[PDB]
């Protein structure tokens, strides 16, 4: 769902508009969310 | 009934020919803390106080449409001045009070307005100067105008060495008429005080 | 098969005031917040009501001066947004962009003389039906009018009625044809004591039921 | 529909200047292209100089490029062809034209709609 | 009605003050969002044009009603009549970005092109007047809606969508020279 | 909602037709509605 | 009959960024499965946050060296994604394809000297409003800054604030106009003991609220 | 914040470290599926063209952002401007299959042709770099989306649908020669 | 809209070579076809050689097929007509042209949009 802006459903079936993925995980999202913040050691504000 | 006292900081100003207070475009400031300053702005309460300024001498030979302006902020010599040259971004509103003291045996009318984003007016555009927050000074009734305006602009914080949003304007509507028992001349002064002074972006020193 | 349609003729071309939209090309754009931005107006007639602006009398002054003469007619102007006295007004500057109007038009009279100077004024609405307006308050006392003297309160507002045959009036006088379709407004000086050069400032704003009707674009560009 | 009023023709001699003008009869809100065609004696009509109404985009002929100058008056709805340093070959019948239908630069000298009766310019030596 | 004039408070007298009757009014045509929503011309187009609304004619309907406000906000629609393709770059883009087809590019259909553009200026509102400068009579260079480019552009129309106006300014009418009122010809049938 | 006269919903989503306002007041409407009317002093009709 | 329609003018032509689809020609195609394929990124700013890349100081080195001199100004660069020091960065390589930005920009300082070599550094953010940056830490101590010495932990991250007038900033400096619209960043060497040729490596990544706004395509092709 | 640098853990300091405030962000425009979904040019077309995405310009928006990933998956859309009919054969087809109308063939309409093609490569993902060969600087010959053919093709545009990128690689900007920053002309209104 | 800047004309004698160049004023993203027309003295304009912007598809005239060579510079947005082994008949006025509207090979020498003032090439013997 990127760069499509019509509210109405498609006229053609999903089987014909694009291919179908089969089966048998965002790394950098988790790698950025698991970043360190805050401080290290003690703080004297 | 027409006695008003304004206190801005440790400074007061009393007038017994009060005609009210005019609020322009707003009765209070909008959000001073926005996303452009990223949480690093602070308020200075020592800078919100009155300071004097001389506008013009209202003589009888000045016809209708005589304009005098004063762009705000002006050359300040106190805490406000060191604020302006010490921080990069500032914002504040104004609380202006103009006085033209003659005596009750004079005649004429003045228009005191606060124009945003000043630009010179054509002679036909001066007939519509009452589209801005304004008051009149008529020696017949009062000696003091009082307008209070918020901060506005295309940006939430301003660099006052580059842009001046507000401008105080005094126009001669009716020429001053005097008699043998009236004041032959009138001197006009302003008593302006910033309101809600917030600063951001401290600058290095020069020493 | 597929749905058949009839590509109608006469339909489709661009009209510069049509009520339909265009198709976008740039998605997901967010604006900087302008919550509670000061000084917003959503109607021109709101500004036209709350903010009156000055009239333009002889020599281009917003005021009429008392006269040391036998003449008691200060000023007189047609009830027309295209009048010579209203040429510098905001009501007129707005009304130039519309075809028709209807409703009230308020006049404000501010006295700017000294305290030791008194006067008594009069304003009359002279609807159409006479060839020339009256020049004596004794003769204009038979129209709709109002009188007022000077005192503590230095302002006076008089409301011009909308009286005509049609429900709307043109905001523009047609041609050199004379005798304005609406009446005149005549300001008189009933009397005055020791008021030799004192003035009376006049301004105009829109009434409570004023209205402009059909947008146009009439200026040479 | 539209009629064109031409002015300013006459007789000069070599080295002088002339000023031709043309005003259309109606002031419709179109993007018309005022141009100038000339027809020399015993020869066929040909393009001289055109100008667009919106901007001041001017076309010219190879013959008259540095000499002639065309302009437009937005207020009075007019167009002027300032002829300078005339040659004895500039003797012709000068016509204006309108070209309302399309206003692209590439076609600015090929197909005009309203002509208006021509003026006579006869320069001597 | 009588009041204190120098206090500058609004006063609205009625015809009820002498027996009249205030009538019902409809002000749909002087609505700000309604009146600014019409296509108006831009009469100085180039091969490259920067969309600045202060280039509308100062005496048109939308042009003058826009000069009568200090600040404004709006989306936009444009109707361009061009040769070749038409590229649009947003506010802040290099001028060299206008030669590439990664940007919004419209391959020309027959009559003209009609698009809808968003508001891309970095400020919360745009202004018609500016008291001062923006570098280290002329508005800041960031007071625009983008730029377009074609091999030649014949006409440009613009339309303000979701328009908002702030802080009104003087709006003038044509001046009357010596008459009693400004008289002009008004449409009337023939014969 | 000014100068749009179609009853049917738009074909494109709101995210694509125009920009989206974010948050963090009509002055002249209130300034005209709060206008003075009536009279001043006494009345003798 | 059949439904009549109006083939509108101005609508229909191809826009290269339009939000609508094409019509298919080849149905019933299944892809090979790529379940749990390693190393996927769905946002450029995720990679720009998690992976910082080096700055480019004089002679094209990712580091500044302590100086045996009276000068305590190691390096100074404009707060601009188009700066000379950021020319080789991933943040800059991404930001070249957008019109505007806003938010935080993080700097990382890794000390790579021996154990027997100590130092104390300082970084200051100098917002715009002065003509020339300060060259003494005593004079740049009045801006927003931070100090840190060397020890067990050899890294230090300082976060440049987004402070300006507008809500967004251009990711490209306009013309030869001087005095960058945003401030400068100045790195100082407060003191050092027996650190003659030891270096300090600098790199930059995106902050927590960094953002790029309007996609463009500005390079000569 | 201070940390162990050589461990290579990500560290994100805030402006809260000295009293500030992290603001809300919207990253809709740097979404991978969003930014890769625009038509971009292919400037080397032939009478017979094999659709290879590594033929986009290396410094365009989509071209460069595609070179900045090791692997990728995508469907496709193409806009072809041709004379005569346009035949498309999938990945793996003989080159002689392009002369028959059993394959997808488009009889040319007036402006151009706009189709949608699936992903037909035999691999789970395609790659922009390959360390080695595939037979018994150059990618394997199976790294394509098919081939098109007409009597002459004037222009070709491509668009990535449902794009997925993996394993990012360096992405460079124009280099600054001697300045303090790279200065260029930015759009600004006339006058 | 678009103006064309020509360079490299002059005078040579038979057997030498010349190089003509032409750069358009705007760098729009179109598929334009730069071509070269020549007008011999006392004869009408005629096509010489054209090239497409996207690929290097080159058209030629039967007169100049093995001698002349045309190329394009994607970076500098230019086009060059390398004239080789000139004949005394190659004396003419050489014009460039644009042809933005359609870019098909079959029509690559029939209808151009912007010309730009011609250069003078006068080869001697």
């Amino acid at each position: 769902s990127g760069n499509t802006g019509s509210i109405i459903n498609n006229y053609y079936m999903q089987q014909y508009q694009n291919s179908m993925d089969t089966q048998l995980n965002d790394w950098f999202s988790k790698l950025a969310s698991s970043a360190f913040s805050g401080l290290f050691g003690a703080l004297l504000a | 009934d027409r006695t008003l006292t304004t206190r801005n900081g440790h400074t007061t100003s009393t007038t017994q020919s009060s005609v009210g207070v005019t609020y322009g475009y707003s009765t209070g400031e909008d959000h001073v803390s926005g996303p452009n300053t990223s949480g690093l702005e602070t308020r200075v309460t020592q800078a919100e106080r009155f300071f004097k300024k001389h506008l013009f001498n209202w003589t009888t030979d000045k016809p209708f449409g005589h304009l005098e302006k004063l762009k705000l902020p002006t050359d300040h010599k106190g805490v406000y001045g060191h604020l302006v040259d010490s921080f990069a971004y500032m914002r504040n509103g104004w609380d202006v009070e103009v006085s033209a003291v003659g005596n009750q045996f004079n005649g004429g009318c003045l228009l005191v307005a606060m124009v945003p984003e000043w630009k010179k007016f054509t002679p036909r555009e001066k007939y519509q100067l009452t589209l801005f927050p304004h008051q009149f000074i008529s020696p017949r009734t009062n000696m003091t105008a009082h307008i209070t305006v918020p901060y506005l602009g295309v940006n939430r914080y301003d660099q006052y060495k580059k842009h001046k949003p507000w401008t105080l304007v005094v126009m001669v509507v009716s020429p001053l008429t005097t008699s043998s028992i009236g004041a032959t001349e009138i001197k006009v002064y302003a008593n302006i005080a910033p309101t809600h002074v917030h600063v951001a972006g401290e600058l290095p020193s020069k020493e | 098969g597929i749905v058949p349609v009839a590509c109608s003729d006469g339909y489709g071309g661009l009209v510069t005031t049509d009520p339909k939209t265009a198709d976008p090309v740039y998605g997901k754009v967010y604006n900087p917040p302008r919550t509670n931005y000061p000084g917003r107006f959503t109607n021109l007639l709101d500004v036209a009501e709350a903010c009156p602006t000055f009239l333009c009398f002889d020599d281009g002054k917003p005021y009429v001066v008392t006269r040391e003469d036998e003449q008691r007619l200060l000023a007189k102007f047609d009830v027309s947004l295209a009048a010579k006295h209203m040429s510098n007004t905001y009501l007129s500057g707005i009304a130039q962009y519309y075809a028709q109007y209807s409703g009230t038009i308020n006049l404000h009279f501010m006295f700017t003389g000294s305290t030791d100077s008194k006067a008594r004024y009069m304003v009359a609405y002279v609807p159409p039906g006479v060839e020339t307006p009256p020049d004596t308050p004794e003769r204009a006392a038979h129209c709709i009018h109002a009188e007022w003297d000077t005192g503590l309160n230095s302002k006076f507002t008089f409301s011009i009625p909308y009286v005509s045959a049609a429900d709307y009036a043109y905001t523009a006088s047609d041609v050199a044809e004379t005798t304005n379709v609406q009446g005149w407004v005549c300001i008189y000086q009933i009397t005055h004591g020791k008021a030799q050069n004192d003035t009376l400032v006049v301004s105009v704003s829109a009434g409570k039921d004023f209205e402009l009707r059909l947008p146009i674009d009439p200026r040479t560009q | 529909q539209v009629q064109l009023q031409e002015s300013g023709g006459g007789l000069v001699q070599a080295g002088d200047s002339l000023r031709l003008s043309c005003v259309p009869s109606v002031r419709t809100s179109d993007n018309y292209i005022m141009g100038w065609f000339r027809q020399p004696p015993g020869k066929e009509r040909e393009f001289v100089a055109a100008i667009r109404r919106s901007d001041g985009t001017t076309k010219y002929a190879a013959s008259v490029k540095g000499r002639f100058a065309i302009s437009r008056d937005v207020a009075k709805n007019a167009a002027y062809l300032q002829m300078n340093s005339l040659k004895a070959e500039d003797t012709a019948v000068y016509y204006c034209a309108a070209k309302y239908q399309s206003t692209f630069y590439s076609t600015m000298d090929v197909q005009y709609d309203y002509w208006g009766q021509g003026t006579q310019v006869t320069v001597s030596s | 009605t009588t009041s204190a004039g120098e206090s500058a408070d609004p006063v609205t007298t009625t015809v009820e003050n002498y027996g009249g009757e205030t009538q019902v009014q409809r002000r749909h045509h002087t609505d700000v969002g309604f009146i600014m929503d019409r296509f108006v011309k831009i009469n100085n187009t180039n091969p490259t044009h920067v969309i600045d609304l202060m280039q509308t004619h100062q005496h048109g309907l939308v042009g003058a009603l826009l000069r009568a406000a200090t600040y404004y906000f709006s989306d936009l629609e444009i109707v361009v009549r061009h040769e070749g393709n038409l590229t649009w770059v947003p506010n802040g883009a290099p001028e060299a970005a206008l030669s590439n087809a990664g940007n919004p590019t419209a391959y020309n259909k027959a009559p003209f092109t009609r698009l809808a553009l968003p508001y891309t200026a970095p400020h919360r509102v745009l202004a018609t007047v500016y008291n001062g400068t923006s570098k280290y009579t002329q508005l800041p260079a960031s007071f625009n809606f983008g730029a377009i480019r074609a091999t030649d552009i014949s006409e440009l129309l613009v339309r303000m969508k979701r328009a908002e106006l702030y802080c009104p300014r003087p709006l003038l009418a044509v001046e009357v020279t010596a008459q009693d009122r400004h008289k002009q010809k008004i449409i009337a049938p023939a014969k």
